[PDB]
This record gives C-alpha cells, sequence and structure tokens, in this order.
RNA sequence: UGUUAAUAUCAUAAUCAAAAUUUAUUAUUUAUAUUAAAUAUGUAUGUGUAGAUAAAAUAAGAAAUUA
C-alpha cells in the first residue's frame, strides 16, 4: 500500500526461443558468413596441398598458442 | 552389451526348471522371438517350448492326476518319457537361441561377455579384461587392453 | 555361564618389549609412508593409459576419425597436461560439450583399476603385480 | 449398452438400468491426468493438514 | 511409473552371475553408480572391506540420493521455459490473480469460466507473444511474430 | 626419521604364512572345475556362459538388417537360414525308456553338493555332439524348410519358366 | 548452466516491482532465517522416497 | 487336407516369391477348391495405378523396388516388419493417399501452382503430426516411394536424431561461426547421390566453385553427381572438410535450381526444430593450455553445463532453413514430420533396468513439442488407426507371417483364431499402431487363451458322438 | 595456497557441487559464438529482458554469486567430485531418538495426532 | 537357555567416551566411474576349484518307491 515498487512480481514461465525463431538462427549473418566461406574456402584449397585434412583449427578457429 | 565379467555356467535342466520365473521369462522369450522376426527365421522351437510352458503355468497351482496302485507299474515310466521329451524339445530350443545370439553378436560386431564362445569370429571364447591374467578356460596370458575381435569400421 | 577366568598377569618388562616393539613399529611406519607418498604422487602426476574401452562405440570407431578426430583436434593438450588419469579425462570430455552425454552412456571405460596403470602397458599382469607394500589403496603404479 | 443387454436367461431385465444413457467425457471418466498435477496435488494435500481453521462462521 | 530399480538389493549372500543374476553391485545398476559401493574380490572379513559397503541403510540412503540425482536430471531437462520476474501490471490475464504458492492450495486452474483449468503452474508463455511486455522498447524484436496454423484454410488436411 | 638400519623387534616377527589355496577356506585348489567351458564342441560352448540380448542389440541388429538387405546382400542371410536348418528340426520322440537318470540317492547328504556336481558333470558331457535325440546331418530330410539356398525369395529369379 | 545470480533494481526496469530476492532478504529477516550462501544451485534434490 | 494335391503358383513378384512351406502355413492359410489357398500375398501395385480404391487395404514393395527407391534405408522403425522372408508391405492409409495426390501434383507443380498453394495454405510443405504410436516415418517412406516413381529429386532426411544426434559434432570447415553435421552428412552425400544419380548426372552446376581441391587423377567435379561422388569417395578424414563443403555448396545448387521439382521429406522436424545434444565446446578448450596447478582452470576438476547448440547450427539445416524461410522457391516441398522417440518420464525415474528398456536408443530428450508453434510446415494429423486399418493391417500381419510361416505355423491350433486374436492386439494397443505391431509380436506369451482348449473339448466331446 | 588444493581444506560450511571458477563470457550460445567462435558475430548475446530470469528456479540464490542450475545430462552427477553418505546418517530432529529401531518418544500421542 | 525369592563368611573389581581377537554355534559388498563430517578396517587376482558340511515345498510357479 505504498506503491507499485512492492507489488510483487509475478513468476512467468516464459518459453524458451522456439523454432519458428530458431530457424532464423542459420541465416543470422548469412551474407558476412558466406563471405568468410568464398574466402576460407580459397584458404582451405590452398591447404589441401599442405596437409592431409584440413581443420577449421587452420581456417575459422583460433586458439592462443601459450 | 555390457556384462563382460565372468559368468555361471548352469545346465539346461536347471535353466528351464525356473519355470515361469526366467526359463518361461515371458519378456525373454519375447525378446529373444525379436532376434527371430529380425533375422528372418521361424520361431519354431521357441514357439514350441512356449505352448509348453503356457501349458505347465495354467496347471501349476493344480494337483496331479491320481496315480493306480498297480504292481505292473506303467503309468511311472510313461510320465517320465513325456517329461523327459519336453525337456529334449526345451535342450534343443535352448541351444537354438544360445547359437542364434552368439551369432547375431558377431553380426552386430558387439561384443559378447568373457570365455562366451562365438564361432562367428573367433573359434575361442572371448577373454578381455578378466579378473585373472591368465585364460579362464586355457591358461593362455591374456592381452592388454582387452583383445580385439570385429573390424574397426563402425 | 562359566564364571570367566581372570585374565593372567601380562608378565615381566613386556610392557616395555611392547614399548620397544611399537616404538620400532611407528619407525619402520616412518619410512613406510615416506616411500608410499613417494609412489602415490608419482602414481598421481604420472600420465596414464586409456580410461575408455575401444570394445564399444563411439570409441570403437577408427583411431583416425569421428570422436576420435576430436580428441586430435580439441583435447590432445588437456589430456597429455592432466595426466590421462580417467576422472579428469571424463570431465574434460564432459565439457567438451560435442559428445553431448555419450562420455557415460555410449561411452565404455576401463574398471577403475585396468584404468589406473600408466600409458602404453601390453600385460595383464601389471595390476596383479603391483607393489603390496605402499599403502595407496592401490593408487601406485 | 451392456446395461442394456438383457444377460439374464428366465426372467426379464425390465426395467433396464437408468444408466444406460451416460454421456462419456474423456473430460471426466476415464481419469487421465498429468504427473505434476497428481504429484502438486497429493503434497498441497499433505502439507495442508494442518492449515484448518476450524473457527469460521458457517 | 517407473521400470527403473529404485531401491538397491538387500544385502545378503553373494549374488553370481548367471541367468537371473548379476554382481550385487555390477557395472548395470544404477548406470554405473555401484562403483562407489562395490570392493573386488572375496574380501577378507576381518581385515580388510569398508564397514560402509556391508551395512544396508547406508548403501541405500547413497543409492536413493542418487535416484534423485535422476529425477533432478530427467526434471529440469524437462523445462522450454524459463521464469521471467515480470512486474504485475504487464503479465498476461491469466497470472493477475491470487495464485496461491506451491503445495499451498489445490493446483490451481487456469480459469473455469473460460473452459481451460489448465495447471497455471504448469502453463508456459512463448517469448515472441510476451515480446510486447519485456523488451517492447527495444527497437527490432529480435524474434518474428509467430506465424500460425489456419484450421478453417481449406488444405490437404480437409479432403481436398 | 634416520631410519635405523638395523630392526629389532618388529621385523623379527614370526612369517603369517600366505594363504595357500584360493577360495573357501583358502583351500580350494588350482585345478579345472565345472564350470570350465568348451570350444571344440559346438558354436555354443556347453557349459554355456549366460548371455543376455538386449533391446540395444535388438535395435542394432534391426539396423543391421536394413543395411544387409538394402544392399543386394543376401549370403549371410542364407548362412542365418542354414545355420537355422541346421538345429531346428524336430527331435524325434525319445524312445520308451530314455530318462535323464537323476542322481541316485543314498550316498551322500541331501543338502551336498556332489549331488549337482554330477549334474552338471554329466549335462557337460551331453554336448550337441552327443545330441543323438535330434535329426541332424545328410540323413535329414526337411519337409517344412527350403532345401536350397536358391528357393529363398531374394533370388526369385530362379523359379521363373 | 554456470548462470551468474544476477538481480536488477526495482528501478531499472520500465516498470517497478518487488523483486524475488529481496522478498526472500524480508522474509529471512521477519522469521530469523539463516542465508546459508554456499548453497550451490545444482542440487536442488528433493526425497521422492519421502 | 490336400498338401499333397497342392501346388504352388508361378513366380512374378517378390510376394509370389515368399511362399511358405505348404506344411508350415496349411492349417493357417485353408486349401479350398485344382485346390488354392484362401488367404494369399498382397499384390505389389504402383503408385500411379494405386487410387481411391486402394484404401485401408495392403499393398507392398519388392525387394527391387525397395532397393530402387531407399538406399539411404528406411525412418526410425520401418524394417521390422521386413525380415528377408516378409513382402514389405505398405497400407494406403487415408492420409496417405492425400500425400499421393500432393506429389500426384508436384512433377507438374509449375501448371499446379496457386493449386499447391491453395493445397499448402502457403506454409512450406506438411509436417506429419500425431504422438508416438502412429505411421509417421513409414508414411514418409511411402511419400519418398511415391516421388521417385514420379522422377522427382528427393531429399529424405530418414531421422533427425542422426542429425542433431549423433556420435560427434564439429566445426563446419568453410562455414565459420557454424556447425556442420560430419557422419550423418557423410552418409547424406553418400545416399542421395546412389538415390538419385539419374537426375543428377544430367544435372549442371550454378553456384558453385569449380576450382575444387581434388585429389590427383580424381576427376574434377562437373555434374551435381560429381560433386557427391568425389564428396563421399575419399580418404578420411578429408572427408569431413569435403562433406561440409559439399553441404553448402550442394544446397546453394538445390536453392539455386528453380525448375525442377524437388521433394524434401524430413523424418522429426521436431528434432530440427530445436537444440542438438551436442552443447559448444569449452573455451579452454579454445586457448592451449598451458599449466595445470595455477591457471584458473575447472575443466580437469569439474564438468560443467555449456550452453546448448540449437539445430540451426548446423549446415545441413542451415540450407535447410535457408530453404523453408527463403520464399520464391515454389518447387521445393517440404514433407517433414514429428518423431516422439524420447525415454519417457512420469513423476519420478529410477534407473532404467538396462536389459529391460524398449527406449535405450531412444533420445534422452523429454522435451515437449507444439506442431503450429514450432513450425512453419502445416500440421497433417495422422491419428492412431481406427479400428479399420489396425483390422487391414493385422489381417495382413497374422496371415502373411503365415504364408511366410514367419509366425505359428504348424502351431496355429494353439493361438486364437483372428476374431480373437485381434480382439487381444486390439485390447493391448487401445487401436495403437505401434501396440498392435508389438502385440502381433508379444502374442507368444498370451497365457490367459481357451479359445483352442475349448474347441479340442468340442471336438474330443463330439467325435464322440 | 588454499585454492591450490581444492579437495583439502573444506569449512564446516563448504558445500557441493564445489562451483568451477568462471571463464570470461560462458554465458549463452550467443554470446559464446560473439565471443569464441566467431568474434565479428553481429549480436552480442541472446536479446534478453530487461526484467530478472530466475533461471535458479525456484531456489533464490544470492545474487552476485556465479552458480550453476541443476544438471541436465545423467553423465555429469557421475562424473562430479560428490561423496556418498559413508559415516553415520543424521538429520537434526530425528537424531534425538538415535535410530530408527530404538524410535524413542516422550509421550504416547497418536501418530496421526492433529497439533492445535 | 547367564543375570531373578531363605546354604554365607578370601579379597571394593562395573560404561561418563576413544579401549587388548581364540571366541564353535557366522550369509562379504565380485572389474565403466572407489575417502566430505562424532574416525570407521591394507588385504586373500587365480580352472566357482579338497573333505565334510548349510538352507528351504509358506507369493510364488517343484511332482510320485507309506511307516
Ligand atoms: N512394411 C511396412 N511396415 C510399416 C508400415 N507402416 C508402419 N510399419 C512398420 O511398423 C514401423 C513403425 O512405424 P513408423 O511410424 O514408421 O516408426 P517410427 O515411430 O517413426 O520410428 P522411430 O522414430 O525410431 O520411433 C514402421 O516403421 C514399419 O516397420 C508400412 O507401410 N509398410
Ligand atoms: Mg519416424
Amino acid at each position: 500500500q505504498l506503491g507499485e515498487e512492492y507489488w510483487p512480481s509475478v513468476e512467468m514461465k516464459v518459453r524458451k526461443p522456439s523454432g519458428q525463431s530458431k530457424a532464423h538462427y542459420s541465416l543470422i549473418d548469412y551474407d558476412r558468413i558466406e563471405k568468410k566461406s568464398r574466402e576460407l574456402y580459397e584458404k582451405y584449397r590452398d591447404a589441401k596441398k599442405k596437409s592431409l585434412f584440413v581443420t577449421p583449427m587452420d581456417l575459422w578457429l583460433e586458439v592462443k598458442g601459450m | 552389451n555390457t556384462f563382460l565379467t565372468k559368468s555361471v555356467a548352469t545346465p539346461p535342466i536347471s535353466v528351464i526348471r525356473t519355470g515361469p520365473k526366467w526359463w518361461a521369462d515371458p519378456e525373454r522369450m519375447v525378446r529373444q522371438k525379436l532376434m527371430y522376426f529380425t533375422l528372418g527365421v521361424d520361431q519354431l522351437p521357441l514357439r514350441r517350448t512356449a505352448v509348453i510352458q503356457k501349458d505347465l503355468h495354467r496347471f501349476h497351482m493344480c494337483k496331479p492326476p491320481p496315480r493306480i496302485g498297480d504292481t505292473t507299474g506303467y503309468k511311472r515310466s510313461r510320465a517320465a518319457q513325456l517329461t523327459t521329451w519336453y525337456r529334449r524339445i526345451q535342450y534343443q530350443e535352448y541351444h537354438l537361441q544360445h547359437l542364434f545370439t552368439r551369432h547375431v553378436w558377431g553380426l552386430v560386431r558387439a561384443y559378447p561377455g568373457n570365455t562366451t564362445k562365438i564361432q562367428g569370429k573367433a573359434d575361442d571364447g572371448y577373454v578381455g579384461y578378466d579378473s585373472v591374467p591368465y585364460h579362464r578356460y586355457n591358461r593362455t596370458p591374456l592381452p592388454f587392453p582387452a583383445r580385439e575381435i570385429y573390424g574397426r569400421r563402425e | 555361564w562359566a564364571k570367566p577366568k581372570k585374565r593372567p598377569k601380562v608378565g615381566q618388562g613386556f610392557h616395555e618389549k611392547a614399548q620397544k616393539w611399537r616404538d620400532e613399529f611407528l619407525l619402520d611406519r616412518h619410512r613406510i609412508l615416506a616411500d608410499s607418498l613417494r609412489a602415490y604422487v608419482e602414481f598421481s602426476a604420472s600420465k596414464r593409459t586409456e580410461p575408455w574401452d575401444t570394445r564399444f562405440r563411439p570409441f570403437d570407431r577408427v583411431e583416425k576419425d569421428g570422436v576420435y578426430v576430436l580428441m586430435r583436434h580439441l583435447m590432445e593438450d588437456k589430456f597429455q597436461l592432466c595426466n590421462y588419469h580417467h576422472r579428469p579425462v571424463k570431465r574434460l570430455f564432459c565439457n567438451v560439450g560435442l559428445l553431448g552425454p555419450q562420455v557415460t552412456t555410449k561411452a565404455r571405460w576401463k574398471p577403475y583399476r585396468y584404468a589406473t596403470n600408466p600409458a602404453n602397458t601390453s600385460k595383464a599382469e601389471r595390476i596383479f603385480q603391483k607393489d603390496k607394500t605402499l599403502y595407496t589403496h592401490g593408487h601406485n603404479d | 449398452s451392456p446395461m442394456q443387454v438383457q444377460r439374464d436367461v428366465g426372467r426379464s431385465e425390465t426395467p433396464l438400468p437408468c444408466a444406460g444413457n451416460i454421456p462419456v467425457d474423456r473430460s471426466q471418466f476415464p481419469f487421465c491426468w498429468k504427473t505434476e498435477d497428481w504429484y502438486e496435488y497429493e503434497v498441497a494435500k499433505v502439507r495442508n493438514k494442518r492449515f484448518v481453521f476450524e473457527n469460521t462462521e458457517e | 511409473i517407473s521400470t527403473g530399480v529404485f531401491d538397491h538389493l538387500p544385502f545378503q549372500h553373494r549374488r553370481q552371475h548367471a541367468f537371473n543374476t548379476l554382481p550385487l553391485h555390477d557395472a548395470n545398476h544404477f548406470g554405473g553408480r555401484t562403483a562407489y559401493l562395490r570392493e573386488i574380490g572375496p574380501v577378507n572379513i576381518k581385515k580388510s572391506g569398508r564397514r560402509f559397503k556391508k551395512d544396508l541403510r547406508t548403501v541405500q540412503f547413497n543409492v536413493d540420493i542418487w535416484c534423485a540425482q535422476q529425477t533432478l536430471r530427467k526434471r529440469w531437462k524437462q523445462r522450454d521455459w524459463e521464469v521471467i520476474e515480470v512486474p504485475f501490471r504487464l503479465a498476461p490475464a491469466e497470472q493477475q490473480r491470487v495464485i496461491p504458492e506451491m503445495y499451498t492450495d489445490v493446483p490451481p486452474m487456469t480459469d473455469p469460466e473460460r473452459h481451460d483449468f489448465s495447471n497455471i503452474r504448469n502453463k508456459v508463455y512463448d517469448r515472441e507473444e510476451l515480446q510486447g511486455v519485456l523488451f517492447g522498447a527495444s527497437g527490432p524484436l529480435p524474434y518474428p511474430p509467430l506465424q500460425r496454423i489456419d484450421r478453417q484454410a481449406m488444405t490437404l488436411d480437409k479432403f481436398l | 626419521t634416520a631410519t635405523p638400519e638395523r630392526f629389532s623387534i618388529l621385523g623379527t616377527t614370526h612369517p603369517k604364512p600366505k594363504r595357500t589355496g584360493f577360495g573357501r577356506n583358502n583351500k580350494m585348489r588350482s585345478k579345472p572345475s565345472d564350470n570350465v567351458a568348451w570350444y571344440d564342441k559346438g558354436p555354443v560352448e556347453w557349459l554355456p556362459r549366460p548371455v543376455r540380448l538386449t533391446y540395444d542389440h535388438l535395435d542394432q541388429l534391426r539396423d543391421w538388417m536394413m543395411r544387409e538387405t538394402l544392399d543386394g546382400k543376401t549370403e549371410e542371410f542364407n548362412r542365418i537360414r542354414d545355420m537355422h536348418r541346421e538345429w531346428s528340426q524336430h527331435p524325434l520322440m525319445p524312445v520308451l525308456g530314455d530318462v535323464e537318470p537323476k542322481f541316485p540317492l543314498n550316498l551322500f547328504k541331501q543338502n551336498h553338493r556332489a549331488k549337482r556336481r554330477f549334474l552338471v558333470r554329466w549335462h557337460k558331457a551331453n554336448t550337441p555332439a552327443n545330441w543323438l535325440w535330434m535329426p541332424r546331418g545328410p540323413t535329414v530330410v526337411t519337409p517344412l524348410h527350403h532345401t536350397n539356398p536358391s528357393q529363398y525369395p531374394e533370388s526369385w529369379r530362379q523359379m521363373v519358366r | 548452466g554456470v548462470h551468474r545470480v544476477g538481480y536488477t533494481h526495482p528501478s531499472t526496469l520500465p516498470v517497478p516491482c518487488a523483486q524475488r530476492w529481496d522478498l526472500r532478504l524480508a522474509r529471512a529477516r521477519i522469521f530469523q532465517e539463516y542465508i546459508e550462501e554456499k548453497a550451490p544451485g545444482a542440487w536442488q534434490l528433493e526425497d521422492e522416497r519421502s | 487336407s490336400l498338401a499333397s494335391l497342392y501346388v504352388r503358383p508361378p513366380v512374378t513378384c517378390y510376394t509370389d516369391a515368399c511362399e511358405a512351406p505348404v506344411a508350415m502355413w496349411n492349417g493357417a492359410i485353408p486349401l479350398k477348391e485344382y485346390v488354392t489357398k484362401l488367404y494369399s500375398h498382397p499384390l505389389e501395385a504402383s503408385p500411379t495405378r494405386l487410387s481411391f480404391n486402394d484404401i485401408n487395404s495392403m499393398y507392398c514393395v519388392g525387394n527391387d523396388e525397395l532397393m530402387q527407391f531407399f538406399p539411404e534405408g528406411l525412418g526410425g522403425k520401418v524394417m521390422q516388419l521386413m525380415p528377408p522372408g516378409h513382402p514389405r508391405g505398405f497400407l494406403y492409409r487415408k492420409e496417405a493417399h492425400l500425400l499421393n495426390l500432393f506429389i500426384d501434383k508436384i512433377q507438374h507443380w509449375q501448371a499446379k501452382r496457386n493449386v499447391l498453394s491453395s493445397l499448402t495454405n502457403n506454409r512450406p510443405g506438411f509436417i506429419i503430426d500425431g504422438p508416438k504410436g502412429c505411421g509417421k516415418s513409414a508414411l514418409m517412406c511411402q511419400v519418398v516411394h511415391y516421388a521417385r516413381s514420379r522422377n522427382l529429386l528427393t531429399l529424405y532426411v530418414p531421422n533427425a536424431k542422426e542429425w542433431t544426434h549423433g556420435e560427434w559434432c564439429w566445426p563446419s570447415t568453410i562455414l565459420p561461426g557454424f556447425f556442420d553435421a560430419p557422419d550423418a552428412a557423410r552418409f547424406f552425400l553418400r545416399y542421395f547421390a546412389k538415390a538419385n544419380r539419374s537426375t543428377l548426372l544430367s544435372w549442371r552446376l550454378k553456384c558453385t566453385p569449380n576450382d575444387l581441391p581434388v585429389e590427383q587423377g580424381e576427376r574434377q567435379p562437373q555434374n551435381l553427381y560429381e560433386l557427391c561422388e568425389w564428396g563421399h569417395q575419399v580418404v578420411a578424414p578429408a572427408s569431413i572438410d569435403r562433406q561440409s563443403v559439399c553441404v553448402k555448396f550442394l544446397m546453394d545448387e538445390l536453392s539455386a535450381e528453380k525448375k525442377l521439382p524437388i521433394v524434401i521429406v524430413v523424418d522429426g522436424w521436431n528434432l530440427f526444430s530445436h537444440d542438438t545434444h551436442f552443447r559448444y565446446p569449452h573455451p579452454d578448450f579454445l586457448r592451449t593450455l598451458a599449466s595445470l596447478n595455477d591457471d584458473s582452470t575447472d575443466i580437469d576438476l569439474y564438468p560443467q553445463e555449456l550452453p546448448r547448440i540449437p539445430a540451426s547450427r548446423l549446415g545441413f539445416v542451415r540450407g535447410l532453413n535457408k530453404m523453408i524461410l527463403s520464399k520464391d522457391e515454389p518447387n521445393k516441398f517440404f514433407f517433414t514430420c514429428t518423431t516422439r522417440d524420447f525415454k519417457p518420464f512420469d513423476g519420478i525415474s529410477g534407473f532404467p533396468d538396462v536389459e529391460t528398456d524398449r527406449f535405450t536408443n531412444s533420445l534422452d530428450e523429454y522435451a515437449p513439442y507444439d506442431a503450429e508453434k514450432d513450425s512453419l510446415f502445416h500440421p497433417i494429423q495422422l491419428g492412431n488407426f481406427d479400428e479399420y486399418e489396425f483390422r487391414a493391417f493385422t489381417r495382413f500381419l497374422v496371415n502373411s507371417g503365415e504364408l511366410a510361416g514367419l509366425g505359428w505355423g504348424p502351431l496355429w491350433h494353439f493361438s486364437s483364431d483372428f476374431e480373437r486374436k485381434l480382439y487381444k492386439i486390439g485390447f493391448l494397443s487401445n487401436r495403437n499402431p505401434q501396440g498392435v505391431i508389438d502385440h502381433y509380436h508379444q502374442e507368444l506369451v498370451w497365457r490367459y487363451e481357451y479359445q483352442r482348449t475349448r474347441q479340442k473339448q468340442y471336438l474330443l466331446h463330439r467325435n464322440m458322438e | 595456497n588454499a585454492s591450490k588444493f581444492p579437495h583439502e581444506y573444506h569449512t564446516p560450511t563448504s558445500r557441493f557441487p564445489t562451483t568451477p571458477k568462471e571463464k570470461e563470457s560462458e554465458s549463452d550460445w550467443m554470446a559464446y559464438t560473439a565471443r569464441y567462435l566467431d568474434k565479428q558475430f553481429t549480436h552480442p548475446t541472446e536479446p534478453t529482458p530487461i526484467y530478472n530470469v530466475n533461471k535458479l528456479w525456484p531456489m533464490q540464490q544470492v545474487p552476485g554469486k556465479i552458480d550453476q542450475t541443476p544438471f541436465e545430462e545423467d553423465q555429469t552427477w557421475l562424473l562430479n567430485p560428490i561423496p556418498v553418505q559413508q559415516l553415520e546418517q543424521h538429520h537434526p530432529e530425528k537424531d534425538l531418538q538415535d535410530l530408527p529401531f530404538v524410535n524413542h518418544e516422550q509421550f504416547p500421542r497418536s501418530l496421526e495426532w492433529t497439533a492445535p
């Protein structure tokens, strides 16, 4: 009885993002991802003469050496 | 297949005598019938034994039929031959089931329990990760890790 | 109920023979504890061999492909660091995240005692002949 | 309906059961329900054993 | 309803490995958890063997905690919702009444007068419908509005 | 510390002689048992170890079956069917007077172990190599199964006239 | 998941509302409830048998 | 009883081939008068002849037509009624007929564009909805056979459990920020190519790299089939990068081609509309630790739950939502499904008994689903069998398992007649399709049947008089 | 050097599961790909309601404390460092009665007693 | 079957913690994951393996030679 700042909140079982909105999660940044696809593909076509297997570690996966 | 430690050797007579507890385990008769209906084989033996044990379970809570006081005694070895035909039926069926599983395991490329012979891959029994560094039946030292049985493509 | 017989007298000087006996017993424990901690911590810091079993999927796949290529291309440094011990191995597997729950449900791991032999053993007599004087609860080589 | 079929042999089962016209509510019977319903119901029943205001104004 | 084995088995004589008999603490009981109560070999009773892997009540308590772990696994797996503390003003109307707490009143009905006695303790709301509430004033809706399925629409489901 | 290089009385104590034999009373020797399995007699060792098929294996088998069935392959199928036609023919009615011999009474105590020991040691020797009570061999006719792997329907381009 | 227990004031939201940890604090004040803080979030086990 | 004077009819189809030994199915299928059997193996009918008057009846597929039209295999449990001797028999359900007519409009979709839009409600294809216990994946297999008998390029995903729940997952090589499905897609290329070799030999590349890294002497891919052949006919672990390349550029091809009708049939899009059993690998797996004592690292010490990968994070689903969500492709038709192959959960759960678990190969998912809120597809409701389809399907089971001998055979005087075996099956299933398929099997242990002992008493009571 | 050795030093308050030390931004999959995979991703994290997410539900937990939620995969409990109850089994009220078999009672009151 | 109600005429032996096995009259946990709360058993891998021995017809499912 002093104001809404004390009205106790409700607990809503807010569902996680459904599939209709999970489907856009593959096309998010599709333009930049496909561009870096077209470039990484050229580095990969290069690399296939260097090693037996071309992992994404040498493409877009990155780690600090030490 | 998880259970790969050692197992206990029981004869068919006592494996069958467990009656409707495990021998006529209905959910095990079923799950071995599923191996047959997968492989595409007629289930003549398991169905014969299922018929026999359905009879025996239906007529377990009941009393035997009365004997007559015959010095000549024929009922005795006649019911004896009856029982021991039922028993032989079930011995054949025991062997059929065991064979089909130890062959299907070589087909699924799954490893059988310890010293469970699978003539689909190895003429002797599967020995590996055993409580003894000697062969349980050949007294041959085991390799580390467990011996390998099937191909490596899965 | 027969009247329980009194325990006879302990004897002469035995109170002090037990003194010296226990004395050199804890004396011997000194070295036993020393050597046992030596053996246990070398057991701890030693890079162990495989905890899994190669008799089940996904660890029955070839040593070139599938979860094995993931093992070489994400965790190959971590396992050699943490000494292949089955506990940290399975936890790095739980945190690799790209196998799901399988690091229990589908993966088959060696028993606790087949798991704790050092890297690259080829006998079955190793676990059954490990030293029995190092009171490591079997936590020694 | 089974309550209507005269299973009797000699005497005529007339009158028939007055239930011979009950509806069918999958929402009433058969008893189907979900498990959190079952649990919350029973544990709430259990915990509210004491919360009795024995002095109402009935 | 669960065809799992909840109870640890009575500590009795040694169950062998034959038909109908496993090790009392083999690798298959509780998904391999009997490793934490198993000891190996024909234990010397006097000198070896852990005194708490011989009793029945403590081993059964361990097993009970493990069963509870399992119930918790499956229960928290069963969530596609999260509890978002919406103020009173914005929550959709079914959450605007006096909802007694858990285990306080009968698990309350959503609304009787509107033909839905659905568990409001078990009513789940989607972000793409509560969008006007939470992040209404955050620019472009991070999710799209929901595409509906029309059941009056004359499609292959209506035999045309 | 400075662990003494001579031990006075503790190390001198009587040596508790290690347990000689194994098993009950640590006296059960190291010699063959009733439990030994045989790899020379039958595709199923006798006495067999208990196996247990699971639904995991039923599904793995069903999937293997889809693959070997859609790869045109029928050879392991006809192998299955032949190893089935080997052991699944009806065994003859036993001759009247032929019965599994129970262990004869009035030698051992009722609760003894030798009673079941003889039963297991005879049920071992009665191998599939000793199953003379069922029809097996080139002397058996099978009026219920198919005679040649050509009558199987996967080779159904053979019976056409 | 490894989630940081966050709690935003009743002032940051563009609708104020009494937040549940503050209500927890008011209750552990009224009925002198000890708030054990090492209480991990992954251990909300209930006694099924009970 | 007319066993010697019964002759075998000739061989023309696989169902003509799977006739059991007359002694086995002798009393099962009564031979009546030239004396011939009462029950018969159903005719291998083509869908182009299958029409309104095959409904609620059983047709089939021969081993040949099946090996022709299902090289990746079938869906979830679809080889359960197909042991070698069994003729693989499909029912012509009243919704499977609607799907066949939809495909009958497909191979001329261009003339029927507005036709199918009226038929799709602008929703991209149909998702088959219904509980666990229906004919979903088998329905999709019927649809696949339909289309491939119409010469349509059919991307048939046999299980979404394989795509979101493999034995492993990986970063997609040429798809930064994303992932691809290495082994499930390894099989996908191999079996989509070895399936549609017909269309993909004449197929020509539109938006693809003609500078593909090809092993020496191996021929550069110029067809769409050559792409996949180079894609899976390779040594590992090069196959994983080749396969992500193949998924991305094959999807670019399939989303670029505008003319040839394309069928895409996905079993269990509810396992595509959400997160995969893979999660993201630890950041401390992305930094090459230096030492253990003092690094502030708790991955070797304790596990934790890194957030879960939505299926939209794989490249195959990437192109698949790229086909669904991206319009202007009214050539592609998405007949996806809803699988309910998870383990159960009913308030409690102990530790499921290893040997006794019919859901071990179920996915530890438990999670809900909603056909409407979780799909762009239109729901086609395949509810449970009526006793109608139950009865037809079951007559097929209970009598062709005889005519191939797979069932009771010369022991037929022990399990009841059809009108009581079916009463028992339909009770124990509640007309449920799966309950029926498995209580036609659990029939072995039906330990409370008296039809045969009451009939034996009638015979050993009357055959006196 | 207390934290260098995780299992030696357990306060009579210390409790399990012992939470791990946190990395930078392990929060969700959007922030995960933003910092860890695709450093140039468009979205900072999953767009968050400005309100309160009681993820840890219904357990009210101390804010500012990095906590886990009750796990999902049945593996992590097998593969945690959680012990089993080895010594005696106490409850602060039941411990008056000292065992089940010797269950004590002050007065012979009914077990279904409805206290006023 | 130890502690119990009428025989007298050697001596204080009685748990409040931390304890010393010779006492027939006892069902131990068996190889994916092994020490966190009054502390809580470190020994015995071995062909289920001498001799003699244990229990049971009771919600489990047993079948035939009376004094
Ligand atoms: N031969 C044949 N079998 C069918 C048919 N319909 C159903 N079945 C059989 O019964 C199985 C179960 O039906 P489905 O709906 O396809 O199986 P499913 O539930 O999708 O499989 P999971 O996702 O693994 O649970 C079928 O997969 C087949 O084995 C059919 O039309 N022909
Ligand atoms: Mg399916």
